[PDB]
RNA sequence: CGAGAGGUACUUUUCUUUUCUUUCUUCUUCGG
């Protein structure tokens, strides 16, 4: 359980939640979850037309 | 220690010869004939090579060219391999054009002297 | 024996084909081989002698 | 039985060359490529599977 | 099914051939056909969340 | 005593064992301690000093014994 | 102070490219020595082309007035490693911390280095 | 590795001892510092992770990510043994600190009187100091010549304390550059 | 106190250099 100031912290100030590690990855062969990450942070951050978007 | 004696396997037909078949053996003659590489394969392969004329490479040859000279007498070609054909010739040889490579085997020190003679 | 009870639990359980079998079930038949009976299978391996040897593809021809 | 027994072993080789394309493609700075090479977690089958293709799928039981 | 009329049927989803638990993963077809069989069937049920709308006429042990 | 000449692990593990229940319940020590209060820590200077009257009884398979001493095995 | 002073310039690179973010095993002919050089230069921090010229001196001191273990400031690529390996036609082996270098030429030429020693690297692009 | 398990919700029991005779003779046959030879192949029964495996292939074969001085002296606050010499004075006509290679940071963990040889990959070292690498493995995993079994043969008395080291390390230096999996690992080109 | 059910619990546990061949159509050797 660490602590909001020990994080690596993104430009933006935002600190992530949840830090897993890369090596469960390969052996257990789960793409997906990284492809789910990408859209859902791609539907949560705004576009500087909102609709026809991948959802 | 000597080599082996006995050749190829005989092929025997189950009928008599039709006039053609010699016709075959002599246009095919001229295809599949590497008798004039084997030698020269095993002289550039025992002088660009040390502990010559026992060495694999040497058995092989020495193998092929009695397989080869065979040729005339039982049917079976000899099959002169790749990666086995040297592709750079000695000095005591007529080839201007491969190239060529000073040889340091006793026959380039037979082939200079000669030139040593004719100067 | 607990250096082979751990090579016996760490093994696939897994046949690779249907010719062949488990890595598992191989280390189980050779430590359990004193059976004395079962499928009157009885494989033997015989070999060749040195003298084949002599002429142009003699193992080929002998075998 | 024996044809697939002695297919299997014949895509098992040829397919070795089919694995050698990740080490031209993929970049030193890729973390799968890293982690196979070190010998840590996983190795190029899985590699080739979760990048170009997953292969061979075949079962042992009839 | 657009370019050849050759078929006289057609599916509504290719998705609906899988459980309502294996359906709302996303990216089933991605992962690892044991990574998912452990999603769909034993942490789908000991995911908490959702209870009850009521919980003043359930009185069930946990 | 024509047997091994060196003390084994296993017999040094129930030596200390005993010497540090003989210490435990408030026996004289043999050995001068400077500033110490575990059990043990007397038992492995005892040990190392060679100055504890303990006589091994290694019995042998054909049914004989060969008494053996501390101070005449070597630890090391 | 200084045992070894030549020009060198190289003909080779190993990987022999320009964004590779690794080290590059760099192959130098000498000119009036005939010597041949390994070494491992980084690219990326110390460019170096195919066709230029560089100086190279080697001393096992670097203040110039003895006191071994005012500096020598002429230079831009310093290093300092260990001589492992005088293994010979001689060839030195020298570990610049991980990057190795093979100073192969005559036996005339190199003889004064000892083993097990420490001794610098000065380069420069002239 | 010796527990075969992992952090997993795998459970894992104790046992405490009662009696002294049972507790002088547990730390003397069954403690992890009786236990260092796997009794399976007379190799080493603990070795390197995955974090410090990867950890120490990264900073071995990149050779090009070099060190200042205040990173090499926070470094060195998890190693046991002192400083080297930086081994590079100036890299840049530019470069007003002298740097440290990746390979000298790994031979901090390395007692002076300690040698090492693998022919496979190139591993010479020499003194406490990896002189030579270049583009090998299995020298830092489990084998039979890897470095943990040399020194297990060398000392065997100061290795539990080299590996944590060498874990403590390894994890500041991997947290100092970072590890990720992303879209362009899957995607290869 | 015994039976019936569901659940935690073996995870990759052994692929090997990633540099392996297509620049091909080239003198048989000895003595009459
Ligand atoms: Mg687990």
């Amino acid at each position: 359980l660490e602590e909001q100031q020990n994080f690596p912290f993104t430009i933006q100030g935002i600190v992530p939640d949840i830090v897993i590690n890369p090596h469960a990855f390969p052996s257990r062969q789960t793409p997906g979850q990284l492809l789910e990450a990408a859209l859902s942070k791609g539907i949560a951050c705004p576009i500087q037309a909102y609709t026809k978007l991948t959802r | 220690p000597p080599m082996d004696y006995a050749g190829s396997r005989p092929r025997l037909m189950d009928h008599d010869v039709t006039l053609e078949e010699i016709h075959k053996f002599f246009v095919d003659y001229m295809i599949s004939d590497t008798l004039g590489v084997i030698s020269t394969a095993h002289l550039v392969h025992a002088d660009r090579d040390p502990e010559k004329a026992r060495s694999q490479k040497c058995l092989e040859l020495a193998n092929l060219h009695s397989r080869a000279v065979d040729f005339a007498k039982t049917g079976a070609p000899a099959e002169m391999p790749y990666a086995l054909k040297p592709r750079e010739f000695p000095d005591f040889l007529e080839r201007f054009e491969k190239p060529t490579y000073i040889s340091e085997s006793v026959f380039g020190k037979l082939y200079r002297a000669v030139k040593s003679s004719l100067a | 024996a607990c250096a082979l009870s751990e090579a016996a639990y760490s093994a696939l359980d897994q046949p690779i084909s249907l010719l062949e079998t488990s890595p598992l079930l191989n280390l189980k038949n050779v430590l359990e081989c004193g059976s004395k009976k079962g499928q009157r299978e009885q494989t033997m391996s015989l070999y060749l002698s040195e003298y084949l040897s002599k002429k142009k593809h003699g193992f080929e021809y002998g075998s | 039985a024996t044809l697939s027994e002695l297919a299997v072993s014949a895509f098992k080789d040829a397919y070795r060359d089919v694995q050698a394309l990740a080490y031209r493609y993929g970049d030193q700075s890729n973390s799968f490529l890293i982690m196979s090479k070190a010998g840590s977690k996983g190795n190029i089958g899985k590699l080739v599977q979760h990048s170009m293709c997953i292969g061979l799928q075949n079962s042992a039981v009839s | 099914l657009k370019e050849p009329k050759i078929y006289t049927h057609c599916e509504l989803d290719l998705s609906f051939l899988l459980g309502v638990s294996c359906a709302v993963v996303p990216f089933a077809n991605h992962d690892h056909g044991r990574r998912v069989l452990y999603q769909s069937q034993k942490h789908c049920q000991q995911a908490i969340g959702f209870s009850s709308t009521n919980p003043n006429i359930r009185c069930d042990t946990l | 005593r024509k047997t091994s000449k060196f003390m084994t692990k296993y017999e040094r593990a129930r030596i200390l064992g005993t010497r540090a229940l003989q210490i435990s319940m408030n026996a004289p020590v043999m050995v001068e301690l400077e500033g110490e209060t575990d059990p043990l820590e007397i038992a492995m200077k005892e040990l190392r000093q060679r100055k504890i009257p303990f006589t091994i009884r290694r019995y042998l398979p054909d049914g004989s014994f060969e008494e053996w001493g501390v101070d005449e095995l070597i630890v090391e | 102070i200084i045992m070894f002073e030549d020009i060198f310039v190289v003909d080779k690179l190993d990987p022999d490219g320009k964004k590779f973010d690794k080290v590059t095993r760099v192959e130098a002919r000498s000119h009036n020595l005939e010597m041949f050089m390994h070494l491992d230069v980084n690219t990326e921090v110390y460019p170096l082309a195919v066709g230029d010229k560089f100086t190279l001196a080697m001393a096992p001191t670097l203040n110039l007035d003895g006191t071994p273990d005012t500096l020598a400031d002429k230079y831009e690529y310093i290093m300092h490693g260990k001589l492992y390996k005088i293994s010979e036609k001689a060839e030195l082996y020298v570990s610049f911390g991980g990057l190795l270098m093979l100073l192969q030429g005559d036996p005339a030429h190199i003889s004064h280095f000892e083993l097990d020693q420490r001794l610098f690297l000065l380069m420069r692009k002239l | 590795l010796p527990f075969r398990g992992d952090f997993d919700g795998d459970c894992l029991h104790g046992y405490v001892p009662q009696s002294i005779q049972a507790k002088v003779e547990l730390d003397e046959l069954v403690a992890l510092d009786k236990q260092l030879i796997n009794r399976q192949n007379g190799r080493n029964l603990l070795s390197l992770g995955q974090d410090s495996l990867t950890a120490a292939y990264l900073v071995n074969v990149e050779k090009n990510c070099y060190l200042n001085r205040a990173q090499m002296q926070q470094l060195q606050m998890y190693c046991p043994f002192q400083l080297p010499p930086p081994a590079i004075i100036k890299a840049s006509p530019s470069s007003t600190e002298p740097q440290w290679t990746g390979m000298q940071l790994f031979g901090m963990l390395f007692p002076p009187g300690f040698d090492y040889t693998y022919p496979l990959n190139n591993v010479v070292v020499s003194n406490g100091e990896l002189l030579s690498f270049s583009e090998g493995s299995a020298w830092l995993r489990d084998g039979e010549g890897n470095f943990i079994e040399r020194l297990l043969k060398h000392d065997k008395g100061k290795v539990l304390d080299i590996i944590y080291s060498a874990q403590e390390m390894l994890s500041q230096w991997l947290l100092m550059r970072g590890l990720s999996v992303s879209l362009a690992d899957l995607y290869l080109s």
